[PDB]
């Protein structure tokens, strides 16, 4: 806590999983937008 | 324009090349964020306060 | 002047073999011979 | 009609908005000021 913050220490996962590949770019498209979709939430920092 | 959209970290719109899948960095990057068949991605979340 | 790593551990959140494990973990951090002036603690929920 | 029960109770959810607005860029660290009729009033509420 001296250097980092607080909420850096007890992290949080979400795992999406789906049937197909998803290393195309079509694929990641999507996957940013639930990224955004994420961090907008009201009391997020930021997502990685 | 393209100096401005970087500083400000702006983040509206998104498009990663085909091209960029193969360099090292992303090879590195999708071994450590989707599965080894890659059906799932995993994301970190970090909250305030 | 800080950095920090996210290790999976054996056993589940207050089980024994749980504890034992975050006893191990800090064991092989602080057993090194460290640079001078840096430190190794282990934190986390589990170590609580 | 911004003098009313309604008007003043936008004023948390405009600096809600901006502090949202300001995350993640590097606007971080700035410091938020609200001021008007409606804020004024609104104020007076809570004090009365």
């Amino acid at each position: 806590f001296r250097h980092f913050s607080q909420a850096k220490m007890n992290p949080d996962l979400m795992m999406v999983e789906t049937d197909r590949d998803l290393r195309n770019p079509a694929d990641f498209l999507v996957i940013d937008k639930i990224a955004k979709a994420l961090k907008n939430v009201h009391g997020i920092a930021q997502v990685q | 324009m393209s100096q401005a959209f970087d500083a400000a970290k702006n983040d509206d719109s998104f498009y990663l090349p085909p091209e960029a899948f193969e360099t090292d960095d992303f090879q590195r990057g999708m071994k450590l964020f989707m599965s080894p068949d890659g059906h799932a991605v995993r994301f970190t979340i970090i909250h305030q306060g | 002047k800080a950095a920090y790593v996210q290790v999976y551990i054996a056993g589940d959140q207050g089980e024994s073999l749980a504890n034992e494990s975050v006893e191990a973990v800090r064991k092989i951090a602080t057993e090194r011979e460290t640079p001078s002036g840096v430190k190794a603690y282990v934190t986390g929920a589990a170590a609580t | 009609d911004p003098l009313t029960e309604e008007g003043t109770a936008r004023m948390d959810e405009l600096k809600v908005a901006a502090a949202d607005a300001i995350k993640g860029t590097p606007f971080e660290g700035a410091r938020i000021y609200l001021g008007g009729s409606a804020a004024t009033y609104n104020d007076m509420q809570i004090g009365a």
